[PDB]
Formats: C-alpha cells, structure tokens, sequence
RNA sequence: AAGCUCGUAUCAGUUUUAUGA
RNA sequence: CACGGACCAAGGAGUCUAACGUCUAUGCGAGUGUUUGGGUGUAAAACCCAUACGCGUAAUGAAAGUGAACGUAGGUUGGGGCCUCGCAAGAGGUGCACAAUCGACCGAUCCUGAGGAUGGAUUUGAGUAAGAGCAUAGCUGUUGGGACCCGAAAG
C-alpha cells in the first residue's frame, strides 16, 4: 500500500545461500563425536546453573546461565579452582540476589556431586 | 472389530496366529493429496546449478556506433585474429552472455505443511492394502494369498 | 452456476456426485442448496463454530431437528453446555468432534445425512459468516 | 559537419573514411527511421 | 508487554481432563488456581460469563468489569507481589 | 503405536488420522439404499426416441 | 529475600590510602606549578 | 548435562 | 470474472392515449 | 511513403529472486507454522522433537491509561431452507448467511456535584455484539533489482 526493498546496493554480490544446511549439521555432530571420542567417560559440556531472565517480558521463565558464582560453590562445600576441575562452570561476575534461585542452584550442585565419579591421579 | 491379517510362515504357510489392521489401512486414500504432496518432497534432494559469473563477460566489445550499416550490437576491439570486429555480450551472439544467468539461489527445497505431509503418508500405508491400486501401480500380486501380506518375525 | 467443482478431492467428488443424483431426482429444495454450496470455494464456506449450533438449538420449535452444515464445523470454549443433536458435516475440527460425542449426540457426514434425509426432512441448513471477515 | 552516408567504399567502417574533415556524421537509413519518428514526436507536442 | 486475556476463555489454562473434575460440584474454598503470569498473559479483561465456580485469578493487571464478574460467581483476585 | 487408533494416543505429539468426508467409498451402494429409493420419482428412458 | 552481596571496588570507593595522599602532595611541591 | 533441544 | 438475491413482471434507440410550454 | 528483408543452417528475447497483494487448491483450525537448531538416518533424502519466536485471538487514545452481555447477545423490517395444516393453490411458525433502521457494552470526548459519583446526548472504530485465521502450493498483479531482448550525447 507498505513495503521496502533493500536492493539499491550492490547486493548481488553479497548473497549467501545456505545449501550446506545439511553439510554443516552432519560436521557438527562429527565434531561431538571426536570431542566426546577425546573427553571418553565426562558428558561433553559443563554443568551449567538455573537463572531467571531478564526484563519485565521474560521473568517468568527460568533459563541456563553462564556459570555459578563463588557463593553457591561454598555453599555446596567446594572451591571455584576445584569446581573448573570437575566440570562445574564457575561465573565470577554474576550476583547472587535471589533465594530461590540460590538454593535451586545448590541443589543442583549437590546432586551433582553425589552422581559424578571422579578418577584418582594415579 | 478390525477383521484379521492371516501371517505367513518363511516357507509359505498359513500361520493360525492372526492380527487385527492398525486402523492405518482405514485412512483416506486421497490420490490428489499424494500427488501434490510428492512433487514437493521429490524437489528436496536437489543440488544446485548455475552458469558462471563471468560467464559472456571476459570481453571488451564495445558498439561501433549508429550510421555505420552495420548492426549495433557490442563488437570486440583490437584487431588480427578474426574474433575482432565480431559481435558480443548478447543472448544472439555467438560466445555471449546467456539470457537471464541461472542462479544458485533459485528455490530448489520446497516447504511442506507437517500434517499435510502426514495426511499423504498415511494415504499410502492405506493404499498398500488396496490389491487394486497394487495392480495399477505395477506388482505382480495375482498369485498372493492375501493383502495386507505379513510374515512372521523370523525374517 | 458450475459443471464440476474446483476440488480435486476424490471424496468431495463423490459426494458432488451424490448430490447431484437427488437435486435432479427427488425436486425438494433442500438439496438443491447442498449441492449449489458444495461448489463454493474455501472463502465462500466460512466455518461454522459449535456456538451457532447451540443457538439453532436454543431456537424455538427446534430441539430434535439435524442441523447440518456443509462448511466445517469449529470447536468453541466460550460455550459450557450443549445440546443432544445430530451434526452433518464435512469436516469436524478433533475439539469439536469430542465436544459433540461428549455432549451425547452423533456427528455424521453428509452422506449419512442423505441416507437419513434423502428428501431433506427435520433439517436445518446453517451457514458461516462471510462478510465479518475481509 | 558533413553527413557521409555508409554505403560502397564507407558501409562498414570502424572509424574514419577518405573523406579529410575534422567533424563527421555517418549516417545510415535507419538514423532516417529514428530521426522521422522523432520529428512525428516533436511535431505533435509542440 | 501487556498481553490480553478475555474472561470468556479463563478455562484453556486448565488442562481439560481437570474440567469435568472442576465443573462438577462447584464447592467455595476450594477453587482452581489459575496461574496467568506463567500462562503468558498480562492483563485480564471481560468477554462473558463463567460458570458459578469458585475462581483464583493471579495477574499484573485486570479490569473493573472482570474483578467484578469472578466476585459475582465467588472467587477471589489476587494481585501478584 | 507409530499411527494411533482409537483406543491409543499416536507416539507423535497431537497427531491424528484423519477423516473421512464421505462413510462409504461406494455411491452406487447408497443409492440402492431402501430410504433413498422410497423417496426417489421414477426414472426414464436413459435414451430417448426420436419424435419428428 | 535479600542476600547481602559481596563488596566491590567503587564502595570502599576511594579507599584513604596514607601512601598515595603522601605521594601526589611530595610530587605536588617538588614539581612546582 | 543440560536438557537438549529437540526430541530424544 | 466472483459472491448474494429475485428468473422475473426486471424492462426496451419503438408506436398509442392522455398530460405539455 | 519511409524503414528491414541476396539465400540457407544453427543460435536468438517476459527469466530468476526479494517484498507486498488478489483469486483458487490443500492441511489444520482459535489456533497455526517441523526443517534457527537438536535427535535420528539405509546419509544433502526421509522420519521424529524440547524451548521460544512470528502472525492471528482486542481495541481505543497523542501518551498516561482504560478495556467490549441489562436482555434467550436486542428490537423492527426482509430473508434460502425447514416445520404444521392444506388431495392443491395458499396461510402460519421457525427463521441460516446476508442487507437497512432504532438500541446495550469498550475507548477518548461535557453536564450532573457522589472530590469526579447515578443518570443524561451525540462524535470517533476497517470496535464487542457469541471468533476466523495460520501455513503450504498454483494461476497471477504491483514495486525493486541487468529485469522482455539489442542500441545512446559518457563521468
């Protein structure tokens, strides 16, 4: 009545097509496997904490965060040098505020920490 | 009741275990959903093609001009070696550029609506057990006991 | 006015079929209704929800008839109670075929509708709204 | 300016004919096609 | 964000195996709680009647006319903190 | 399990076969149905005699 | 609930330091102006 | 570790 | 071209009668 | 008139894409869309899928804000069908979609003075008034791209 069309540049020449759609999948799931092929008996990615989202829109859903904090390490009874060790990530500029979100978290390490089998250095 | 399926042993025996049809066999056999839905998922495994870039363009013709009786068509410069004075950059022209290049990003994947391409699915499990479109479609089934034909697990 | 309809459905070409047979045969002008509406396109045959069945029911004098739509029929939540009636159909969304059968009645197809009404007696023919929509 | 018209020893030229002038037009009988239908456009929207 | 909801839904957010369990013996004190925020809806607003079941409504905002609706039927509305 | 029926769910997560239109993939059988034919006026000819 | 978070660098934010008041004042006069 | 996308 | 009505009493480069300067 | 056309072969011009739109077909339907990804695969195919997201389900106002049932969702006027009577014509009841007119609610807009109350009158809207859309495909239209094919006084 409305529309615009972006194509008064050159844009014939940047064009990116996406055939390798399929090509790219089957060489990331190649790329799991030798990870986990190299990193034998652990998962193949660390152990990653509960948070709630930002803004007004999202806060009612609970989502992944980057790593804990050295708070919720303590309190699970270990330190954040050792943590990295065992494949726990550890986030240091991340606050605790949240009670829920604390203790949700500390669990979460808790349970970890009676599932996990840690091999000797010998 | 769903009537029963008779399965036959690897030697070819009536097994007198019997087995009712998965209500699968009872969904519409729709011929034009089937159609209209192949012809999308037949386009999915495509490789792309296209004609060079540069392809009619690795020349620097340029037009003799108007007045001159001579068609206006771009012609290569230089001289002594007969592809002078010869016409170029042209879908007419002979060693020139293509009408409208084939590209690489041409639609060659069709999309398809999920429940659309179960409905069609399902048609065609429903229509193995026809013995009739069996026959249309190709199938020498005459000298078969019966369709839906199941053998025993064994195999 | 239309010879063969738009539709490449087999089934929806049996039922033309059908149709067509008993509007030329039996000259009640129920069918001859149900089978110019069978020719209509995908815009001209809104859906009719399963609240404008309620209200063909709440109408007076109008309690045992079977109601027939040649649209689809649609599943509604503003609706909590509904009647024990036969719906004739082509199509019932999965929620409003459940809210039928749940309720006590049949819902049936349109040739069944022709076996039970082949002159079109107790009937009654609703249709969607079509200018609500642009 | 003088108007060579291409044809016998001018028709087919790359550039220049005997003819020793300055400034040249070559002219053929198609230039008279164009040149007529731009006079039937200037002679009705004028 | 301020995403809408009509009283005249209010019941999709329950599961609809629960409805037959709701509906029948319609009893004050005991009430679905219907969770909103986690619904994805913001605001409350009126489109109809539901039925005389007891109803807990847990929102940012609702309207005059759909506070008044559930406090008809007996239910209560609960402004979330 | 892969497809439902009506006793079990579908494995596919809100999937049902569908429905048919029509009951019967036979007209020609509805037709000689006994209510149909009580209803139905007598037919013709089927091929008509050239008068003039 | 509140879980009195760790303190940071801007809130002891200019922490006195005897040392450094010591040594821009020594500069301060020996520099000039 | 973390529950993954898609259907397993 | 498409949908919805009535397939009609919906009308007509026409005549008549009456009304007309 | 003029312009093209000595003859033959082969090549030789409304194509692809993006965006938006009409009509039709199809799937599902107050929902709808798997294919960003993950799982799986006999391996660019096919077959499954969590979380979100897009458009729609609510609009109005400049924004703050507020937010659509007095009634069997409303009265009157028509209305395909259907129903009762009619040996038939016809009468009456019911009235679907839809069309006109008088009303109820939402929104901003003034009196009433209970501060802004109960009620009063219109204006606005692509309003509510018991949803109709989402997706794919086809014919196709408009606009942008070399854009139906060849040609221009060039910087």
């Amino acid at each position: 009545p409305i529309l615009k069309n972006h194509f008064r540049k050159h844009w014939q020449e940047r064009v990116k097509v996406h055939f390798d759609q399929a090509g790219k999948k089957v060489s990331r799931r190649n790329a799991r496997a030798t990870r986990a092929a190299k990193i034998a008996p652990r998962p193949l990615d660390l152990l990653r904490p509960v948070v709630r989202a930002p803004t007004v829109k999202y806060n009612r859903k609970v989502r992944a965060g980057r790593g804990f904090t050295l708070a919720e390490v303590k309190a699970a009874g270990l330190t954040a040098a050792y943590a990295r060790t065992i494949g726990i990530a550890v986030d240091h500029r991340r606050q605790n505020r949240n009670q829920e979100i604390f203790d949700a978290n500390v669990q979460r390490l808790k349970e970890y920490q009676s599932k996990i089998i840690v091999f000797p250095r010998n | 009741s769903r009537p029963q399926v008779t399965v036959h042993s690897l030697t070819g025996e009536a097994t007198a275990n019997a087995l009712p049809l998965p209500a699968v066999f009872s969904a519409p056999i729709r011929p034009d959903i089937v159609h209209t839905v192949f012809t999308s998922v037949n386009k999915n495994k495509r490789q792309a093609y296209a004609v060079s870039e540069k392809a009619g363009h690795q020349t620097s013709a340029e037009s003799w001009g108007t007045g001159r009786a001579v068609a206006r068509i771009p012609r290569v410069g230089g001289g002594g070696t007969g592809r002078s004075g010869q016409g170029a950059f042209g879908n007419m022209c002979r060693g020139g550029r293509m009408f409208a290049p084939t590209k690489t990003w041409r639609k060659w994947n069709v999309k398809v609506n999920h429940n659309e391409k179960r409905y069609a699915t399902a048609s065609a499990i429903a229509a193995t057990a026809v013995a009739s479109l069996v026959l249309a479609r190709g199938h020498r089934v005459e000298k078969i006991p019966e369709i839906p034909l199941v053998v025993s697990t064994d195999l | 006015h239309r010879t063969a309809p738009k539709s490449d459905n087999v089934y929806l070409k049996l039922l033309v079929k059908l149709y067509t047979f008993l509007a030329r045969r039996t000259d009640a002008p129920f069918n001859k209704v149900v089978l110019k509406a069978l020719f209509l396109s995908k815009i001209n045959r809104p859906p009719v929800s399963v609240s404008r069945i309620a209200r063909a029911l709440k109408q007076e004098g109008a309690a045992n008839k079977t109601v027939v739509v040649v649209g689809t029929v649609t599943d509604d939540a503003r609706i909590f109670e509904f009647p024990k009636t036969t719906v004739a159909a082509l199509r019932f969304t999965a929620g409003a075929r459940a809210k039928i059968v749940k309720a006590g009645g049949e819902c049936i197809t349109l040739d069944q509708l022709a076996v039970r009404a082949p002159k079109g007696q107790n009937t009654l023919i609703l249709r969607g709204p079509r200018n609500s929509r642009e | 300016v003088t108007l060579v018209v291409a044809s016998g020893r001018n028709k087919g030229l790359a550039g220049r004919p005997k003819g020793v002038k300055g400034k040249y037009k070559m002219v053929d009988g198609v230039m008279k096609n164009e040149q007529r239908a731009l006079r039937r456009i200037a002679k009705k929207h004028h | 964000w301020k995403p809408v909801l009509n009283l005249d839904k209010l019941w999709t957010l329950i599961p609809e195996d629960k409805r037959d369990q709701y509906l029948k013996s319609a009893s004050k004190e005991t009430a679905p709680v219907i969770d909103t925020l986690a619904a994805g809806y913001g605001k409350i607003l009126g489109k109809g009647r539901i039925p005389n079941v007891p109803v807990i409504v847990k929102a940012r905002f609702v309207s005059k006319l759909a506070e008044e609706k559930i406090r008809a039927a007996g239910g209560v509305v609960e402004l979330i903190a | 399990q892969v497809w439902g029926s009506e006793t079990v769910a579908s494995s596919k997560v809100g999937y049902t076969l569908p429905s048919h239109i029509i009951s019967t993939s036979d007209v020609t059988r509805i037709i000689n149905s006994s209510e149909i034919q009580s209803a139905i006026r007598p037919a013709g000819q089927a091929t008509q005699k050239r008068t003039h | 609930t509140s879980m009195t978070p760790a303190p940071k660098i801007s809130y002891k934010k200019g922490a006195a330091s005897n040392r450094t008041k010591f040594v821009r004042s020594l500069v301060r006069e020996i520099a000039g102006l | 570790l973390q529950t993954p996308a898609g259907g397993k």
